[PDB]
């Protein structure tokens, strides 16, 4: 062939903490089919948004946005136990659909997107040339999202713990403990990277009894 | 809604 | 300057299921320090193996093994609760120092890794040419990779949750459920991604009242 | 031992 | 857009040693349209090969060929003087017509390539992974095929000025050069650069007299 | 090796017209030596300019100047003729030496240049930037310069060509040709590739009864 | 016929 | 002096 259908730009979705998730790389040539499995973030949570966009960037604001959809009727689970599946599926004819699809509950939902949505020659220029111009602040920003979100989850999980042992655990354990979790969710209200981990360690060094507890 | 997050 | 010293090919380790972590990309100017936050992958777990690795791919058998280290004497507590950061470090003149690092118990170990350690140009150049050739056959491994961390995770997280909930789990609810987590078991014994997406479904619909006694 | 899983 | 058409391989002509000269960059959007002047390699010449080529490598042989036609008619010239104008043009459907007109005689023949010749998505990767894999041996390749030709240009070039020359230049310089002129000769008829080099070097230092009658 | 020092830059030397011309890549691993030969442009040239440059871009002025010298006594010749060999050269310890030497007359000047020359790794990194983001404006200006040349060559070949004809050439030819001659010397001041193509078809289109006799 | 030579 | 041209 002499010529290839391709994709100039990733497609994806944003996820926690404002980050693009890739689903289909730049440069596949279509028509083309991928899916992965998402979850939700907060126990209880009856509906994700799924917010479709195309772009280089780390910032999910800092991409072309080219739709949203909430899938609901999420049933009670704890966070991060359901299955969203989200599939972006791009026919022979350039058209984009995105579907998430929750596998415990059967629910699905769908955006259908055009061939011709999204950033023109153009902008697929002045786009691939920034990726490279913040080629760093991005990657700064991706670890200061992934620090946010594993801090979140060890907030999460200890206080779980704590509830979970009750009077396993001894008071002094369970007053440090408190304290170094307070102090934890008040650094992820931040965009300090440093601040967060050594929150993040100052309750790893006061949780030691607790996690001997919580593994028995 | 909240955003997906991915494991 | 008319010369920057650089990386050739990306640097990083061995994490569970046998991928390459990156932790310091291909082509990055040295001196460079980078440093992510690990953990465990079994309940109890009292160590990891550090696995230096250097190159493209994303199957860790696939890369240049710079060396391995334990670190040990990781305290008791469920899986993925331990902060275990490993910092990959370049010094001015090309040396590699891999520490991990207990931010709980505070235990350090290291391992140092000359300039001259590694793949030579020719190999380089053999490496990256096959990171393209088979950029696909990566990319199909290491989302059966994650697949199967997907897999294991709820695995784990179910029978806990089961132990949890106890009585308050109807016992048509439970053999459903135990029934799902062995095929499930099994499912992950093996290399065939629908096969174990079919057993995780297969769980999340007969664990629905679990779900909402768990988030009670 | 085990290699670090990765969050 | 989604999807951009672009073409995945370089496409170009045949010309002077083997080389493929490109006339078309991998990955242009198409449609597009391009033109350059070649001319001929020999006095009194009468038709030259297009020969249409599509791929990474240096040499021509190591490319696929698309087609190739012949414009005869070509009024006789000294070598280098007609402009045979080649124009490559994709246009809206994928299909490449190229053609090759002569700017002095009006001449003009013309070949159409089909949108679906060339090398498949497979062959596509072979080839760009064989321009890198071979990247070196290519370059080496071309620089011999300049010196071949610059030789050569040389070569006819002194013959002439000799001739134009005549009696002015003394019967001592004639024999040194028309001596280097053979061994230039036997030389361009080999694959080594440093004896071509070598033999262009030592015309260059009998040939004074020559640039000095020549230039007046 | 864990490192490769590398040039982050292509190196090369402005040519006629204002273009950079490579002699070394962007990313070659140093210690390297590369040379090439050049020539004159006019008639009775008695030096060339060497002027070495670091960068991405097309146009020389785009570029880092990293120095420039002379290489004069340059002995009478006609254009094209003297062989003028250029080699770049960087040691082990990033240290570029650029010579220019005449392969008849045995003269060479060089220019030393330090390893920390040149633009830093910001500079390197708006440049890298630049060069995509001006991928046309350049191509545009490369094919220029080139057509611009290469009706220079056939504007000196082709009043060459009339005085090595003389009588021979009828007076109706001559008037035509050195009227074509006029208008392309008139284009070849201006910046427009079509009117130059236009005065170099023009010119085709009336000396082929001079093509003719210049062959015999 | 020979293949064009490019200046 | 004039910048050195190239073949």
């Amino acid at each position: 062939v002499l010529l290839l259908d391709v994709t100039p730009l990733s497609l994806g979705i944003e996820t926690m903490g404002g980050v693009m998730t890739t689903l289909i790389a730049k440069n596949t040539t279509i028509p083309t089919k991928h899916s992965q499995v998402f979850s939700t973030a907060e126990d209880n949570q009856s509906a994700v948004t799924i917010h479709v966009l195309q772009g280089e960037r780390k910032r999910a604001a800092d991409n072309k946005s080219l739709g949203q959809f909430n899938l609901d009727g999420i049933n009670p689970a704890p966070r991060g136990m359901p299955q969203i599946e989200v599939t972006f599926d791009i026919d022979a004819d350039g058209i984009l659909h995105v579907s998430a699809k929750d596998k415990n509950s059967g629910k699905e939902q769908k955006i259908t997107i055009k061939a011709s949505s999204g950033l023109n020659e153009d902008e697929i220029q002045k786009m691939v040339r920034d990726a490279e111009a913040n080629a760093e602040a991005d990657r700064k920003f991706e670890e200061l999202v992934q620090t946010r979100n594993q801090g979140d989850h060890l907030l999460h999980s200890t206080r779980k713990q704590v509830e979970e042992a009750g009077d396993k655990l001894p008071a002094d354990d369970k007053t440090a403990i408190e304290s170094a979790l307070t102090a934890l969710e008040t650094a992820l209200k931040g965009e300090d990277k440093a601040a967060i981990e050594a929150k993040m360690q100052e309750l790893a060094q006061v949780s030691q009894k607790l996690m001997e507890i919580a593994q028995q | 809604p909240p955003r997906p997050i991915y494991n």
